[PDB]
RNA sequence: ACCCCCGCCGUUAGUUGCCAGCGGUUCGGCCGGGCACUCUAACGGGACUGCCCGCGAAAGCGGGAGGAAGGAGGGGACGACGUCUGGUCAGCAUGGCCCUUACGGCCUGGGCGACACACGUGCUACAAUGCCCACUACAAAGCGAUGCCACCCGGCAACGGGGAGCUAAUCGCAAAAAGGUGGGCCCAGUUCGGAUUGGGGUCUGCAACCCGACCCCAUGAAGCCGGAAUCGCUAGUAAUCGCGGAUCAGC
RNA sequence: GGUUAUUCAGAUUAGGUAGUCGAAUGACCUACCU
């Protein structure tokens, strides 16, 4: 019956109960356009389901925690590939090459010693 | 001034805003941490050695 | 209207117009509208003329302002300085009281900076 | 601050009050500069110190709140 | 302002709150 | 640097349009990383065409960048001992970059208060013909064919 | 019932003590929950490396505090012996609480 | 290269987490229950030119799939024989020199905080991608026994007074900010800018004049994005946005 | 706005010279060297 599948992202990681529906989609709570309120990127999040052709078919119960705002919406966008992959073989065969399933190496580095920011050293000079 | 000095801060006769933290191997005056009552440099030093338990060459 | 003997805050927000008049800052005008009920955000081109002393007399009454206000800024200074303490001959060479870095900066009360 | 209590050295009230006591003199050589002024204390000389010497600076009744350093200066041409 | 003695974020700089700030 | 041609950035595409060119102008909206704040604002200008003229942004954005994209450049260049301004065919590439750069600039330049609509007075006064970074790129194509002596060093 | 902690530096001595401890408990006596390592509390201090002045090429080490759990059920008489008994304690600080 | 952080998953453990499944619902994971999953550390497998294509003698390079990750995946620890007669007798020890009723020793006060200047590193800004204000939402790490302080009263606030819990994934510093919705603002030396300065206050501490921070009121200075020159950075980087600690009475 | 003269304040130099370069004020319309 359910789908499931685990994204995670900048230590923000996002469980993914989905069970066939209507459309619906609450994720800790609030619908989904209530939660992200004025951000672009989120429209995309739900690209896995528009690449399955079912917007208005499958509701959702997301449950992401940590990391910021932005990064929450990536690790959903991963933990759907999952949960529309596990309960479905046929739908990685093409969606992978279009890119989906990859954690994203992409976290902050580390701030190094002598420097500011890793890497922006004090102003140099010579005078 | 470096040893009748290092011996007046084993003193504190008066007020405590004169307890002044010191080193306990070298009585350097200053960069003398609390949890070890040591000087950046021994410390450092004293931590190649092994000699300080726990401690650890730190690398993430 | 010519609100502190002299100053005339005309067309501008009741609020912030009381702020241009000298002894009276953000605070203390927010200070006469909530005891006079004045709406902050109507100007001073359309006001019943009963607030324009309403108002006006309110402050102007209340509260040291204006050049009397300076005179007592002024007449501090001048106790300061009759005796000499380290606060007082600050103003007098003109450096800062609060023992700022003269070796750097300080400009705004030393003046733009005379190379020689 | 010390809004709470006046701060000050007991040997300077002491070192007056025994001068109210029959009205002596007023020669004075101080060594708390620390310490605000005693409001009856006018008249006085306390004589100062700053790391130099006693400067004879005299004391009024506007000079009260303010401290005994205030009225000695610390460093040459100032 | 990150410098303005009088402001929300104005405290937020100077490690205090103040009264342009929510307290308890 | 000097070994590999170290190649592009392949940005995402659209999340409105489904083409990288409007991602790009995005980008150069952006300021402080603010994706969001770029975003609206030049989606905000993209119904302020749907206003002044019932056209579609798509065209007036894709007609409003090939009306500044500059076709020829002067670059300097030694010559054991001297600096030429050589005139030479630009970056498909570098077209676009600096095409979308200019018009970010011309949206600085006018005197319109609300970001989007200067960026909206601009991605039209582009498609037109005359705008004030189209100006910037007639004004590039001309020191291109006034130095058009030098060319005879294309390397 | 009972609840024993166990923090210390060594890890490979933290793994052991308290799987000793874990077997002890489980193999005479009543269920025992096992090990449940807590975050460990690690400290770190960085300090200039240079004796006299180099604002930078410093280092820094850490204090690897660890900490591990775990919980039995059932005092029993057996148990109760075998932990008095028998233990290999070194440089783990134990707290036991009821 | 074997060392650790972050990148995929599992093994071990269940006071971190689940109206996801059922019962109460005060409709609050609060109670019951459970560890599959989030998390917590700890152990381990995984990527090796292994595979197909093409060049090639080999080494290898270039392209495709599978994969979380391909040609060191990202980062850090590490920095050779030496060089700079580099740095430190002031962290410490050490040869030699030199003082030894004082070049040693103690307090009190002064001084490193002196200002006619000049340079270095920086913060904050000159503003409408924005200034102020009411609501609302999302971090990681870190510390907390003479310390972090929830909740309640006085007040404009800093702060104080009473007082619950915490040898600390369970209590506290704790709204993360920018941002989402709504308001005034309308280009102005400006509701931009907070330097300067008058008066009134709180906290630490024998003591805030010299010489502390921190409130509230007022004063609202230079300052329209900067000459010659010149600096950082190739990707989660620059920029931009908040938090913590060490240091520590406080700063 | 340009020309010229000078000056010190910077700037380019490891440094110096000189120069370039910048600024001020009055008048006016890359080179050598240690
Ligand atoms: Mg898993
Ligand atoms: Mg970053
Ligand atoms: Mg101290
Ligand atoms: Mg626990
Ligand atoms: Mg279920
Ligand atoms: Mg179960
Ligand atoms: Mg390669
Ligand atoms: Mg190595
Ligand atoms: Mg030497
Ligand atoms: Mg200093
Ligand atoms: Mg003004
Ligand atoms: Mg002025
Ligand atoms: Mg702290
Ligand atoms: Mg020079
Ligand atoms: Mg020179
Ligand atoms: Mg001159
Ligand atoms: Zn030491």
């Amino acid at each position: 019956e359910q789908y499931y599948g685990t994204g995670r992202r900048k230590e923000a990681v996002a469980r993914v109960f989905l069970r066939p529906g209507n459309g619906k989609v609450t994720v800790n709570g609030q619908d989904f356009n209530e939660y992200f309120q004025g951000l672009v990127r989120a429209v995309a999040a739900l690209e896995p389901l528009r690449a399955v052709d079912a917007l208005g078919r499958f509701d959702a119960y997301i449950t992401v925690r940590g990391g910021g705002k932005s990064g929450q919406i990536d690790a959903i966008k991963l933990g759907i590939a999952r949960a529309l992959v596990q309960y479905n073989p046929d739908y990685r065969a093409k969606l992978k090459p279009l890119g989906f399933l990859t954690r994203d190496a992409r976290v902050v580095e580390r701030k190094k010693y002598g420097k500011h920011k890793a890497r922006r050293a004090p102003q140099y000079s010579k005078r | 001034a470096r040893k009748a000095l290092i011996e007046k801060a084993k003193r504190t006769p008066k007020f405590k805003v004169r307890a002044y933290t010191r080193c306990v191997r070298c009585g350097r005056a200053r960069s003398v941490y609390r949890f070890f009552g040591l000087c950046r440099i021994c410390l450092r030093e004293l931590a190649h050695k092994g000699q300080l338990p726990g401690v650890r060459k730190a690398s993430w | 209207a010519r609100i502190a003997g002299v100053e005339i805050p005309r067309n501008k927000r009741v609020d912030v117009a009381l702020t241009y008049i000298y002894g009276i800052g953000k605070a203390r005008a927010k200070e006469a509208l909530e005891k006079t009920g004045i709406n902050p955000a109507t100007r001073v081109k359309d006001l019943t003329e009963a607030e324009v002393v309403r108002l006006r007399e309110y402050v102007e009454n209340t509260w040291k302002l204006e050049g009397e206000l300076r005179a007592e800024v002024a007449a501090n200074i001048k106790r300061l300085m009759d005796i000499g303490c380290y606060r007082g001959l600050r103003h007098r060479r003109g450096l800062p009281v609060r023992g700022q870095r003269t070796r750097t900066n300080a400009r705004t009360r030393k003046g733009p900076r005379k190379t020689v | 601050s010390l809004k709470k209590g006046v701060f000050v050295d007991d040997h300077l009230l002491e070192k007056v009050l025994e001068l109210n006591a029959k009205g002596e003199k007023r020669l004075i050589k101080t060594w708390s500069r620390r310490s605000t002024i005693v409001p009856e204390m006018v008249g006085h000389t306390i004589a100062v110190y700053n790391g130099k010497q006693h400067v004879p600076v005299y004391i009024t009744e506007n000079m009260v709140g303010h401290k005994l350093g205030e009225f000695a200066p610390t460093r040459t041409y100032r | 302002g990150k410098g303005d003695r009088r402001t929300r974020r104005g405290k937020i700089w100077r490690g205090t709150y103040g009264k342009y700030r929510p307290r308890k | 640097a000097r070994r590999r041609r170290a190649e592009v950035r392949q940005l995402q595409p659209d999340l409105v349009y489904g083409d990288v060119l409007v991602t790009a102008f995005i980008n150069k909206i952006m300021r402080d990383g603010k994706k969001n704040l770029a975003a609206r604002i030049f989606y905000d200008a993209c119904k302020i065409i749907q206003e002044k003229t019932g056209q579609e942004p798509l065209k007036v954005f894709k007609q409003a960048v090939e009306n500044v994209k500059p076709r020829m450049e002067v670059r300097s260049r030694r010559v054991g001992g001297a600096n030429y301004q050589v005139p030479m065919e630009v970056s498909p590439r570098r077209q676009q970059s600096l095409a979308l750069r200019w018009l970010v600039q011309a949206a600085n330049q006018r005197p319109e208060r609300r970001a989007a609509v200067r960026i909206a007075h601009e991605l039209m006064d582009a498609a037109e013909g005359k705008g004030g970074a189209v100006k910037k790129k007639e004004d590039v194509e001309r020191m291109a064919e006034a130095n058009r002596a030098y060319a005879h060093y294309r390397w | 019932k009972i609840r024993i902690k166990l923090r210390g530096f060594d890890h490979k001595t933290l793994d052991a003590s308290a799987q000793k401890i874990v077997e002890a408990a489980r193999r005479s006596g009543a269920q025992v929950s096992g090990p449940i390592p807590l975050p460990t509390r690690v400290r770190r201090f960085t300090v200039i490396r240079g004796p006299f002045k180099h604002k930078d090429s410093r280092e820094h080490f850490e204090l690897r505090t660890h900490n591990r759990l775990v919980d039995i059920i059932n005092p029993n008489r057996k148990t109760i012996e075998q932990l008095m008994t028998l233990d290999l304690p070194t440089g783990v600080e134990i707290e036991i609480k009821t």
